[PDB]
């Protein structure tokens, strides 16, 4: 049992493995004795160039051609090819696209804005520097998606053993209490089956257990679960219809704005925030009471 | 601008390893002193580059490439 | 660029459609180029001096129309986008007619093409003097885009009416796409 | 009652992959613990019929069958572009023998579907197809052609009303996607709603348009007994067949929800699993049954064997038949295997919740193909040795 | 008051921010402490003892050890280039160096 | 009446700042007019659930008295996707506008297979090889019969058609892939195209030697599985039952961190909070508690005392009296516990008191529910360990020959709970492998009893639990105290609030001090953590 | 007797996030403490001369961004200031 050579078939191929001996004996008769992408920044079908090691995908061309028939001569690159068939041409001595602005009909305003694109590699939309830094919240992902409510390398849990752990804080050590049910349901440790699960929210740390809300798998490898006690991204109402896909969150030279309007009958398409177009003014408990007031009213005529 | 590593200049080399007091140089010296001042140079500007936007500024000044210089523990004079 | 607040939560909007709901624009899009050059075109001249920039504004739009037409595949357009813009050539090159995004692309890749100018002007030489006016029309842009939110970029979901400009992609897209 | 079993002498002669997962033993195996028993007395055994291109082709592109039908491991290079957009890739390694396979599977299917639409068979099960995770043009789940949406259109046409109950195998959504909007098929899955390679679905999907409150789903979660697994099956299973008037049974059973496999953990043993064709054979709807996965080929044989025993409305004996795969198995030499250790996270209040809200939201080529050549010439009878 | 909780915590880390910021107003480095430099200084340096554990750790994995010992910490820190470089001027204890030999010296 | 106090109520009811802004938000999303009915009472159902009057009070002035996150809509542009053979009502019951992926759900996080330990991984490595090497011999001997069928009808009268019997390809059969399947097996990268062209194009020539090379081939392979299928036998039989379990191998890491008194503590102190929460100013706390133990029978408080002696006789690290002292005091909260004089040895009454003793009557409690459950299915395991013996099949090659668990380990011939008491004994002796009671354990059972896997851990825990219940100054103290106030009839609220202010007095605030209500009425126990209305 | 400053529960809980099963020993866990005192006294010194180049009495995360990209080279110091910038998206 501790000897797999003997055992195993070694005369013919290996445990799994195909010697060479049944193409060295083989009775035979009938023959009578004689890289990556910069501007994807993906993995998959590279293609590269003849001229630059570097490489782009087979998609991202700007001449659509099928996979299963490459071009011929190795694809020389866009910046190669268009500087030996526009850019380094006649009239040498001088600037290319001073040339260009003469030979323009109509146009004034694109002065040198439509060579470039003429001689430039192809590249997807990536999010520009400001942009992306004007949304603090808004951060690039792994190969770079949108990554808000998502979630080094540079180059198992069966019995009731993670149900005692999640339930003594780690801080304070105070018991979390779920919303629906008042108890805890920790459970026994003589009998496995009291033990129930319960969860933890990555924003406001609300408990939450797997009976009240229908789960039955752990969102925390690749998107932060979120609790349904929040703000909804979308609403979806019947009765040509307003979704409210929220307002995004701005920050930058603190442009969300703050200041008290009358905060009643003011229309504001949502968008409030609590204190004890793209227009927010604060709410407080006062002008809840009063727009419920006015709900409630308007609501029962009879 | 693209391909300027030719500037350095193989006289120039020549004349770098006279005042070093080398008798006799070889033709493949060229290319790899042309490499290691290349490699040296960017580290120095890179250090420098960092200091200057550490400040908000856009040009080097001298001071710059001195405690860049000093960082590496290659202080030099004069600035 | 003075972007507005709201047309940037729409176009962070429009990259998270486009990466995490994943979802690609119609190629047959009611709203496309010639309901705001034309728009422009017939709407400058009714409350502002007929000579001076009107004629400015016209080569202006052709500009445009003829960056447009060449910086598709350039600038703009997503590793998942790009899909579409294959078979609209095997369309054309069976139908003996040449095909330009002019007529077939929305408001949207619109802002997506003067949110990528800022980074490639500074390649070349490019003259301020002759362009300050050209930052100052995309400006007028972006108000004029800041006043008509609610006609033009509409906010709805393909599934329940086809009309919000985005429809989902299947795994078949996603195959021969994301590959 | 009277039973069908479908079976081709070149069904479990394929090749898979190597080392890959879910393997094609299963089926073959398994029909030498039909006739080493003595089973054959009430199986009517019918040949798997080599469908054509066209024949099978109501369901799935004519460019899919182009490409499953044109593709050798020898030739892979030129047909790369298909192989990544049709699922084709690592998720689905590329083998020869991928064309007959399909086309035997679909015509067993089909040959099912139409003898239980004629009412000749009570039931007929056949363990040669199972693959139901794909969709209409992908091959997702370790499945490249669904075999069960095509038995719904072929029971469509007879029969008005259909019944699916999806055992938990690889959480399979093809036939809850294929049908949606309709009211004439009713879907329903008992799975395991997790980290899955294939797994989609949700408890809030109930359905759309006409085919509101007709496409249920009933999630659990890692880890079930027996008697869990009767007290969740019971209640919805009763109340959907006394609020729909049922007419047939497409019925799936699960090869990967048994003891041990290399994915999935549900703790069924036979008794578990065949309570759930119990109940549904203790209403008398005739039925066709769709075989099963199975990442373990010894233990889904097994309880191939035991259903199939149990169809005949018998209990089969604690003992396997010897055969020439009779070392397969467990050195207890025991049909019903013990369930594995695994621990009863169901807690039943929130099942008692998931009946409480679905009590709530519930209140051309000679088609229909029953033509196969007759078997007889595989004989599973070999010597002790 | 209230609860009291740590700044490592609220950014997500696990080195002590007051520790380093006290270190670093004793330390006499500037006038001044600006309240984002301890939790950087943190951040950073979590980053780095991670990395080098990590290194450590697959350094000490095909040598059937369980537990981080001064060679392995200098198996880690000389096998990387990137910390060979940082690490120029460092040496460790009980470490020696690689065990490399050189192709004119084998026969 | 009014609805000013609702909100305070609220307010009162929710507690967190933080949750009280989100339902402010909800809330006046809701006021502003664009969610509809079912939208306000499913998120007031999540908000406002624990309670039902103050639901039922909010539902008169308004409320009543489609899909997931997947499977979303498909236009239709691109439903003409042309299908071949689609017929009436093809299209009427098939629609593609409504797909589901997997990467919607998972929203860009991959996929992650379920893998178990190295157990199970060598278990589905040898699996695939007995499937290659199956389906290898298999497709052979198919191929033998195939190529033996196609001989004899062309061999018997004639020899013109040999030279010419042009065929199709299939060799006259439904079959099209497998012959040039093993062609390709057995032969080389090149040559086996041009063998299955020539077998194609002339048949009765290449057809001899064809065989040939492959009737040695297959005797050769299944002299070579026979011999692989006894040594996969004698790897079944010790990890057919190993790869069945995956917290039983775990559980000897486990039982050394939940075994600890925090752990325990811990677990009371949480249905202790619930019990305290909800139960201010509208009800009474009833002084009984939960987390009752029931105790059905009275054999079961002596076995575990056969293997107790066996040992601290077997443990050299304690002194000679320590052994006899420790049997002398367990014998005595025997006596005085349970109200039980003498028990031959098998092979409102309350009491206050601290963590240690709590903690060593927990595990106590544990070892007498393992022991139940033990004997919950002792009549079912006498029923089939009967049924269970080898199969006259399995005489070829001595199988259960390994020698694993036939050393008088099974559970043939006398009672499970006795010979599992033995083997335990056997254990604690040190005659008996740790390993070898592991086998015989998962395989006299179903794999059912995991609890039982560290028993002399846990015992050895025990002796402890006993070892220290003597040792300190405080713990033999208070147990001197209650032995004074033991006279095995004490009457419920007469004496025992002397006791109480009497231990709670002498001992610190920082131990906590715990209850224990037997009574002889099926011997119930209950638990209680109390900590109020002690001090006062 | 008198308390000492040391980084021995935090090295240890990092350890423990990165590897659930590795420990470390004394001498190695001596060398680890004086890399992390060596590493903090360099960033200092270095964020101490920025500051005193640029006037400047404060010392912000600039500062230890600065320093970071300094003293270490390689692409090893921008994965660090990345995980110091969501720190401060953590913080703020």
């Amino acid at each position: 049992k501790k000897r797999p050579k003997r055992l195993s078939s070694q005369n013919v191929n290996y445990d799994l493995k195909r010697r060479k001996i049944i193409t060295s004996e083989g009775i035979e008769r009938s023959f009578k004795n004689e890289d990556f992408c910069s501007a994807c920044n993906q993995s998959g079908s590279f293609l590269c160039c003849d001229t630059c090691p570097k490489s782009f995908h087979f998609l991202c061309l700007d001449p659509p051609i099928d996979p299963n028939n490459l071009p011929k001569g190795d694809w020389h690159c866009n910046e190669c090819k268009f500087k030996i068939f526009i850019n380094n041409s006649m009239a040498t001595l001088k600037k290319i696209e001073s040339n260009f602005i003469k030979q323009n009909n109509n146009v004034k305003i694109f002065a040198k804005l439509l060579f470039n694109i003429d001689s430039h590699n192809p590249k997807q939309f990536q999010l520009p520097n400001y942009i992306k830094e004007t949304f603090p919240a808004v951060k690039t992902g792994s190969r770079g998606q949108y990554s808000d409510e998502n979630d080094t390398d540079r180059q198992i849990t069966k019995l009731d053993s993670y149900n005692p752990d999640t339930h003594i804080d780690s801080n304070s050590g105070k018991f979390l209490i779920c919303y629906k049910c008042n108890q805890t349901r920790l459970g026994s440790w003589s009998h496995p089956e009291n033990s129930r699960l319960i969860m933890t929210c990555d924003y406001c740390q609300t408990p939450w257990h797997l009976d009240c809300v229908p789960r039955a798998s752990f969102k925390n490898l690749g998107s932060k679960w979120k609790c349904p006690l929040h703000s909804p991204t979308k609403v979806y109402k019947k009765i040509n219809y307003k979704v409210w896909k929220k307002q995004r969150l701005i920050n930058k030279k603190n442009q969300l704005y703050y200041e008290p309007l009358q905060k009643i009958g003011y229309q504001n398409n949502g968008n409030i925030q609590i204190i004890p177009d793209f227009k927010i003014t604060q709410i407080d408990e006062n002008s809840i009471k009063y727009d419920f007031f006015d709900k409630i009213y308007k609501s029962k005529m009879v | 601008l693209r391909d300027n590593i030719q500037g350095i200049t193989k006289p120039a080399i020549r004349r770098l390893a006279r005042r070093g007091g080398v008798k006799r140089i070889s033709g493949l010296i060229y290319e790899e002193t042309r490499g290691v001042l290349k490699v040296f140079l960017e580290n120095v500007i890179r250090d420098a580059v960092t200091y200057t936007e550490h400040a908000k500024r856009k040009t080097v000044t001298a001071m710059d490439v001195v405690y860049a210089l000093k960082r590496q523990g290659r202080t030099l004079y004069g600035f | 660029l003075q972007i507005p607040i709201k047309l940037k939560s729409v176009l962070v909007d429009d990259w998270e459609y486009v990466t995490k709901d994943k979802k690609i624009c119609r190629l047959p899009a009611d709203v496309t180029v010639e309901m705001v050059l034309n728009k422009y075109e017939h709407e400058v001249s009714q409350e502002l001096e007929s000579p001076g920039s009107q004629s400015q504004l016209s080569e202006y739009c052709a500009g445009l129309k003829l960056y447009f037409d060449k910086c598709l595949g350039n600038m703009l357009l997503y590793r998942l986008e790009r899909l579409q813009y294959d078979e609209l050539l095997k369309k054309s090159s069976k139908d003996q007619k040449p095909l330009v995004p002019i007529r077939i692309y929305g408001a949207i890749h619109l802002l997506r093409l003067i949110s990528v100018l800022p980074e490639l002007i500074s390649s070349t030489t490019m003259d301020l003097q002759s362009c300050q006016l050209l930052i100052k029309q995309t400006e007028d842009f972006l108000v004029w885009l800041l006043m008509h939110v609610d006609e033009y970029f509409n906010d709805k979901d393909p599934n329940r009416s086809d009309d919000a400009l985005y429809v989902n992609t299947s795994s078949q897209y996603e195959g021969v796409a994301l590959g | 009652r009277r039973v069908a079993y479908f079976y081709d002498a070149d069904v479990g002669n394929y090749a898979y992959g190597a080392g890959h997962p879910m393997k094609p033993h299963r089926i073959r195996m398994a029909h030498s613990l039909i006739m080493n028993y003595g089973l054959y007395k009430k199986m009517e055994i019918y040949r798997a019929k080599p469908a054509t291109k066209q024949e099978m082709c109501q369901f799935h592109t004519d460019e899919y069958i182009d490409f499953l039908s044109r593709v050798t491991p020898d030739n892979l290079e030129m047909f790369k572009r298909e192989s990544v957009k049709f699922n084709v890739g690592d998720d689905c390694p590329v083998f020869d023998g991928l064309y007959e396979y399909c086309s035997i599977s679909g015509g067993g299917s089909m040959e099912g579907a139409a003898r239980l639409n004629r009412g000749k068979c009570d039931v007929a099960v056949n363990y040669a197809g199972g693959l139901h995770h794909a969709k209409k043009s992908e091959a997702s789940g370790f499945c490249y052609l669904n075999d069960i949406v095509l038995g719904i259109i072929e029971l469509l046409r007879y029969h008005p009303r259909v019944l699916y109950i999806d055992i938990d195998v690889h959480h399979g959504d093809g036939v809850e996607e294929a049908f949606y909007t309709t009211d004439r098929v009713m879907t329903c899955s008992f799975h395991k709603y997790g980290e899955f390679f294939p797994g989609t679905g949700e408890l809030r999907d109930i359905g759309v348009g006409a085919g509101k409150n007709y496409a249920v789903n009933v999630p659990l979660r890692d880890g079930i007994d027996d008697a869990t697994y009767r007290s969740v099956f019971e209640p919805v299973i009763k109340k959907i067949m006394e609020w729909y008037q049922p007419s047939a049974v497409v019925l799936q059973c699960g090869g990967d929800s048994l003891s041990g496999d290399r994915l999935g953990c549900f703790n069924l043993s036979m008794e578990g699993h065949a309570n759930c064709v119990n109940y549904v054979k203790s209403f008398g709807i005739p039925m066709m049954v769709v075989g099963g996965g199975g990442y373990t080929m010894r233990n889904v044989a097994r309880t191939w064997c035991f259903e199939t025993g149990l169809l005949n409305n018998v209990v089969l004996d604690k003992d396997l038949p010897y055969n020439e795969y009779y070392e397969y198995y467990g050195p207890d030499y025991k049909l019903s295997v013990r369930p594995s250790n695994m621990f009863n996270v169901n807690t039943p209040e929130y099942l008692d919740k998931v009946m409480t809200n679905i009590f709530a939201n519930l209140e051309e080529e000679d088609s229909a193909e029953a033509k196969d050549t007759k078997g007889g010439s595989q004989y599973a009878r070999d010597l002790h040795v | 008051r209230a609860k009291a909780k740590t700044r490592s915590s609220r950014a997500g880390l696990q080195f002590p921010v007051g520790r380093v910021h006290r270190l670093l107003r004793k330390g006499n480095y500037a006038e001044r402490v600006g309240a984002g430099a301890p939790v950087y200084l943190a951040a950073v340096l979590e980053y780095l003892t991670a990395e080098i554990l990590e290194l450590a750790g697959n350094a000490a994995r095909d040598n059937k050890k369980t537990r981080i010992i001064p060679r392995h910490l200098q198996l880690a820190v000389r096998n990387d280039e990137e910390l060979n470089k940082l690490l120029g001027r460092v040496t460790i204890a009980q470490g020696g160096v690689l065990p490399n030999i050189q192709s004119v010296l084998l026969p | 009446n009014e609805e000013v106090t609702f909100f305070e109520k609220a307010k009162r009811y929710i507690g967190n700042k933080h949750l009280y802004t989100e339902f402010l938000k909800i809330l006046n999303l809701y006021s502003q007019d664009i969610l509809d009915l079912d939208d306000l009472v499913e998120k007031v159902d999540f908000y406002l659930g624990s309670n039902k009057e103050l639901f039922t009070w909010f539902k008169n002035f308004v409320g009543y008295q489609a899909f997931g996150p997947s499977y979303k809509r498909l236009p239709k542009s691109d439903t003409f996707m042309p299908c071949s053979g689609r017929d009436d009502m093809c299209w009427e019951v098939l629609n593609d506008e409504w797909v589901g992926h997997p990467v919607w759900a998972s929203e860009d996080s991959g996929f992650i297979a379920h893998r178990k330990n190295q157990y199970e991984e060598t278990l589905f490595k040898i699996e695939e090889e007995r499937h290659e090497y199956d389906f290898y011999i298999e497709s052979n001997l198919r191929t033998i019969q195939c190529l033996e069928t196609i001989v004899n009808k062309i061999e018997n009268m004639t020899e013109n058609e040999k030279a010419n019997f042009k065929l199709p390809p299939g060799l006259g059969h439904t079959s099209m892939t497998i012959y040039k399947k093993v062609i390709r097996k057995v032969y080389d990268k090149e040559r086996g195209f041009e063998i299955i062209d020539a077998l194609h194009e002339h048949p009765a020539v290449t057809a001899p030697v064809v065989l040939k090379r492959l009737k040695q081939k297959d005797e050769e392979w299944r002299r070579a599985q026979r011999e692989w299928n006894k040594v996969w036998r004698e790897l079944e039989q010790k990890v057919f039952f190993k790869s069945l379990d995956h917290l039983g191998l775990t559980f000897k890491q486990a039982d050394k961190k939940l075994l600890t008194t925090k752990q325990l503590i811990s677990e009371i102190s949480s249905i202790k909070v619930d019990q305290t929460n909800k139960k201010i100013h509208w009800l009474t706390p009833k002084p009984k508690s939960q987390l009752d133990f029931d105790f059905p029978d009275k054999n079961i408080f002596y076995d575990i005392l056969c293997l107790a002696d066996t040992f601290i006789t077997h443990t050299t690290a304690y002194s000679n009296p320590d052994k006899e002292r420790l049997k002398d005091l367990l014998k005595y909260f025997i006596s005085l516990f349970f109200s039980i004089s003498f028990e031959k040895i098998e092979e409102i009454f309350n009491l206050f008191a601290n963590t240690n003793i709590y903690i060593f009557f927990r595990h106590w409690t544990t070892i007498y529910e393992r022991l139940l459950e033990i004997k919950q299915m002792n009549e079912r395991v006498t029923k089939e360990i009967n049924t269970r013996s080898t199969v006259t099949f399995a005489k070829d090659l001595d199988l259960l020959s390994s020698q694993l668990s036939e050393m008088g380990l099974d559970f043939v011939g006398e009672d499970a709970y006795k010979q599992v008491l033995r083997l335990s004994r056997r254990l604690i002796n040190g005659d008996l492998e740790h390993q070898w009671f592991e086998e015989s354990l998962r395989q006299a059972y179903n794999n059912k009893a995991f609890k039982l896997y560290t028993i002399d851990k846990v015992t050895q825990s025990l002796v402890k639990h006993a070892h220290t219940l003597m040792t300190d100054a405080k713990t033999a103290e208070i147990m001197a105290l209650f032995v004074k106030d033991r006279n095995a009839s004490t009457t419920s609220a007469k004496d025992q609030i002397i006791y109480r202010l009497q231990v709670r007095s002498h001992m610190s605030n920082t131990e906590n001090m715990f209850r224990i209500e037997f009574d002889k009425r099926t011997l119930h126990v209950s638990i209680q953590y109390i900590a109020l209305d002690d001090l006062t | 007797k008198t308390r000492k400053e040391s980084y021995a529960i935090y090295v240890y809980k990092v350890l423990k996030q990165v590897h659930p099963d590795t420990g470390i020993s004394s001498k190695a866990m001596s060398i680890m403490n004086s890399f992390v005192n060596d590493v903090f006294e360099r960033i200092a010194g270095e964020a101490s001369r920025l500051a005193h180049y640029n006037k400047r009495s404060t010392i912000t995360s600039r500062e230890i961004q600065t320093a970071v990209r300094l003293l270490l080279p390689g692409e090893l110091a921008k994965h660090a200031v990345s995980e110091g910038t969501k720190a401060v998206t953590k913080y703020t």
